[PDB]
């Protein structure tokens, strides 16, 4: 029976500006000739309907199309992508990374009790010595591995 | 809605660069598309080019890179510039208007294009006169013979235009030389062999060649 | 596939009757994207019917269109005699628009034989030191007419030339036109020159001949 | 061994652009040197250029920067390409073979090579009667003139080339107005003046010009 319902502008004066929109339709006037905004003799319809079918040639179908158009610019980025979490181990000098602080040491299991709104902690003299797994919550001790 | 007169076309020589014009009238030729298409003199039709209303061009595979398409809408005037011109780009060419779909609604007029070949010489007029071996019971017939000419687009009319009966003017002819010829004959009563006036009137416009030549019985 | 190609290429009918005729593609066409032309000889090529369905302004309704995908007709519902002319069907379906090669349609009009002529070479040519003796065929349906030359009874091949006519619009009749082209030294060689017509509406072939040199 | 045909060249006007064409035939016209070489109508033979089986050229001082050379040994045809004509180099040319010392062993047949100059021109053709004071004893000579033509290259015959004797074509002379004109003559037995057949069949190459003229007594 087919699917009509589809339709595009086939006419207008000019191109188009990078994503440009029309919605607006009226009677396209090729008659230089003011045509009363009723049909006839060069003033046409400026849409066209698609006539589809199952049994049309190839290219002749329906092809749901979606592009992607991004946005940097200055000011702080407001989109992200996904991220890997391997795994947290214990008592194994390791080579850490929580969200962003980087360093090395041994991870142990803590009892102090953070405010809900603090990631790590420090010593006086200023060096991580406690965090917390964003994942899971739970505040972690980093004490440096052995040297001497 | 009269429009769509062509103009320009004839003898050019090869390698040269041609731009036509059609010209239209009682339209806005801006906002819609008008195209181009050629008719081979022995063959059917075939599509040059298009452009939009927007403004976009678009050719035949043969034509590409040789043949630029323009307009100006200031005086509704359609341009075609052809160039590097080869000796099979010979049909008449056909502006046409176009409607959506790209149908050719409305058509021009037409223009030769010729490719060089024998340059462009006149015609040579003979008088065919008329005879008892052309005369059978109450008519006769009698004639004009111009031969030897390149430029196609040639006319002979009969007393200026006067006479329409029997008045048959036969395809022109292409000889091994290279130039055309035809011959266009009318029949007359016989009782009037000599009687009125019948003087052929050549005209070769892409020269300007006019002679007019009067048939009389044999002596 | 895209390339339209005529069924028949031409009809010759007679006037009054139902005219059918289609084109067919080189492959199944998207949903009837294509359209019919005519072109009268002389003139300019004109509109038909678009979208193989319903025809424009201008055009009245006798003609009619139909078919889907390779076969595509066109049907005249009465063969209206003005009507005569060599008809295309064109495509818009495809990325290119490709075009057929077109169907003449005229009419057979009752056996007509032709009135024949001969003429002589006019004595300004012989000056100029070549002789063309044309023959005319006039009115005559069969078009398959046959001229033969013949000088001094040997039949002569390869210096003629032919042209023929539009069909005639009043009386649906054809002429046609053979010219001989000789040198005046070769012209002044021979006597008899004869032009020996062949056609259906003689019952025996009509020669039309001069005497070189016999007022 | 038999080859080297030339053609392509004839009336040009100055300032324009020529490739001439030398075809040759049943030799590998790629392993080995061919040259050009000219030759002035009134002067000796100069050589013009020279190219390798490698492939390298080399050209006279006076044509240098505008005279190119190539061939296609796929179809085994030299391109003397020249450029920016001056109206002195207006000598006939000669394709020819080389070999090792730079002998020119095998030689083309020529081509004309005419600057531009009262451009070409259709000859006018007269016939020289027969007549007593042409008459002496047993024969007497009958003629046609041909004059007033630019492009050299013409050429009368007698009867369509059957008369071979007494016929004598005088080399054409170039007169003040820039145009050539020459008269062949033949002379016949006295008592056949008029009696056979004496017509000069007059044909201008770089035109198209063919015409037969019947030479009789003085009336
Ligand atoms: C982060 O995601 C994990 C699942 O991957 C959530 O976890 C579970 O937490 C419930 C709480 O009772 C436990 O019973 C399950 O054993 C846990 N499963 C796993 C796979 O760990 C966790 O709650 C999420 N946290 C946040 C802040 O979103």
């Amino acid at each position: 029976g087919g699917n009509y319902n589809y339709l595009y502008r086939l006419f207008r004066k000019s191109n188009l500006k990078p994503f440009e929109r029309d919605i607006s339709t009226e009677i396209y006037q090729a008659g230089s000739t003011p045509c009363n905004g009723v049909e006839g003799f060069n003033c046409y319809f400026p849409l066209q309907s698609y006539g589809f079918q199952p049994t049309n040639g190839v290219g002749y179908q329906p092809y749901r199309v979606v592009v992607l158009s991004f946005e940097l610019l200055h000011a702080p980025a407001t989109v992200c992508g996904p991220k890997k979490s391997t795994n947290l181990v214990k008592n194994k000098c390791v080579n850490f990374n929580f969200n962003g602080l980087t360093g090395t040491g041994v991870l142990t299991e803590s009892n102090k009790k953070f405010l809900p709104f603090q990631q790590f902690g420090r010593d006086i003299a200023d060096t991580t010595d406690a965090v917390r797994d964003p994942q899971t919550l739970e505040i972690l001790d980093i004490t440096p591995c052995s040297f001497g | 809605e009269v429009q769509l007169v062509e103009s320009g076309g004839g003898l050019i020589q090869p390698g040269g660069s041609l731009r036509l014009s059609c010209a239209a009238s009682g339209f806005t030729v801006s906002s819609n598309y008008m195209s181009w298409v050629r008719q081979a003199p022995g063959k059917g039709l075939e599509w040059v080019s298009v452009i939009y209303s927007g403004g976009s061009t678009y050719y035949a595979d043969s034509v590409k890179g040789r043949f630029t398409i323009s307009r100006d809408n200031s005086k509704n005037t359609l341009y075609l510039q052809m160039n590097s011109l080869r000796a099979e780009d010979t049909a008449v060419y056909y502006c046409a208007r176009d409607y959506g779909d790209f149908y050719f609604d409305y058509w021009g007029q037409g223009t030769l294009v010729t490719v060089s070949s024998a340059s462009t010489k006149g015609p040579s007029v003979f008088p065919l006169a008329p005879s008892s071996k052309s005369t059978s019971g109450g008519t006769a017939a009698l004639g004009c013979l111009v031969k030897d000419y390149f430029p196609e687009p040639v006319t002979v009319s009969w007393n200026s235009g006067a006479l329409t009966s029997g008045v048959h003017t036969f395809p022109a002819v292409l000889q091994s030389s290279g130039l055309y010829s035809l011959s266009s004959v009318v029949t007359v009563p016989s009782s009037s062999l000599g009687t009125q006036t019948y003087i052929c009137n050549v005209n070769h416009k892409p020269s300007n060649t006019k002679v007019d030549k009067k048939v009389e019985p044999k002596s | 596939e895209i390339v339209l190609t005529q069924s028949p290429g031409t009809l010759s009918l007679s006037p009054g009757e139902r005219a059918t005729l289609s084109c067919r593609a080189s492959q199944s066409v998207s949903s009837s994207y294509l359209a019919w032309y005519q072109q009268k000889p002389g003139q300019a090529p004109r509109l038909l019917i678009y979208g193989a369905s319903s025809r424009a302004t201008g055009i009245p309704d006798r003609f009619s269109g139909s078919g889907s995908g390779t076969d595509f007709t066109l049907t005249i519902s009465r063969l209206e005699p003005e009507d005569f002319a060599v008809y295309y069907c064109q495509q818009y379906g495809s990325s290119p628009r490709t075009f057929g090669q077109g169907t003449k349609l005229e009419i057979k009009r009752t056996v007509a034989a032709p009135s024949v002529f001969i003429f002589p070479p006019s004595d300004e040519q012989l000056k100029s030191g070549t002789a063309s003796v044309v023959c005319l065929l006039n009115n005559f349906y069969p078009r398959e007419a046959k001229v033969q030359w013949k000088v001094d009874n040997a039949l002569q091949s390869g210096n003629s030339q032919e042209s023929v006519t539009e069909q005639d619009s009043k009386d649906s009749t054809y002429s046609l036109s053979s010219t001989l082209t000789l040198s005046k030294a070769d012209y002044e060689k021979h006597k008899v020159y004869a032009c020996e017509v062949t056609h259906q509406g003689l019952s025996s072939p009509v020669t039309k001949s001069f005497n070189r040199g016999e007022c």
